[PDB]
């Protein structure tokens, strides 16, 4: 009887866009591991949460 | 700051003298030059002088 076509709301797409603004900005001398896993956490916090939100 | 690392640190710093071969340059077996543009950290990073110039 219906659908529902589904997105991220613009506020959780600017709050995962600062989130890596803090990993490049607060980086300085950290290893690049520390730098990656970051990134990885919070992909993977966002895609799967959102999980068809993002596509 | 991170104290930079002694370039008697790394160690096997010959003193080469010539300055290039082959049309290629030669690098200096010493890292005085370079620490010299932009020092190292402890941890061997390359935080750069800013050249403002």
């Amino acid at each position: 009887t219906a659908q529902c076509f589904l997105r991220v709301d613009d506020e959780s797409m600017q709050r995962f866009h600062n989130r890596v603004r803090q990993i490049l900005m607060a980086s300085g001398s950290t290893t690049f591991t520390k730098i990656v896993n970051k990134w990885n956490t919070a992909l993977i916090g966002l895609m799967t949460y959102f999980r068809e939100a993002v596509v | 700051k991170y104290d930079i690392l002694a370039s008697e640190d790394v160690e096997g710093q010959e003193a080469a003298t010539l300055p290039s071969e082959g049309g290629v340059r030669i690098t200096p077996f010493n890292l005085q030059e370079e620490m010299e543009e932009g020092h190292f950290d402890a941890d061997g990073n390359y935080f750069l002088n800013r050249d403002a110039q």
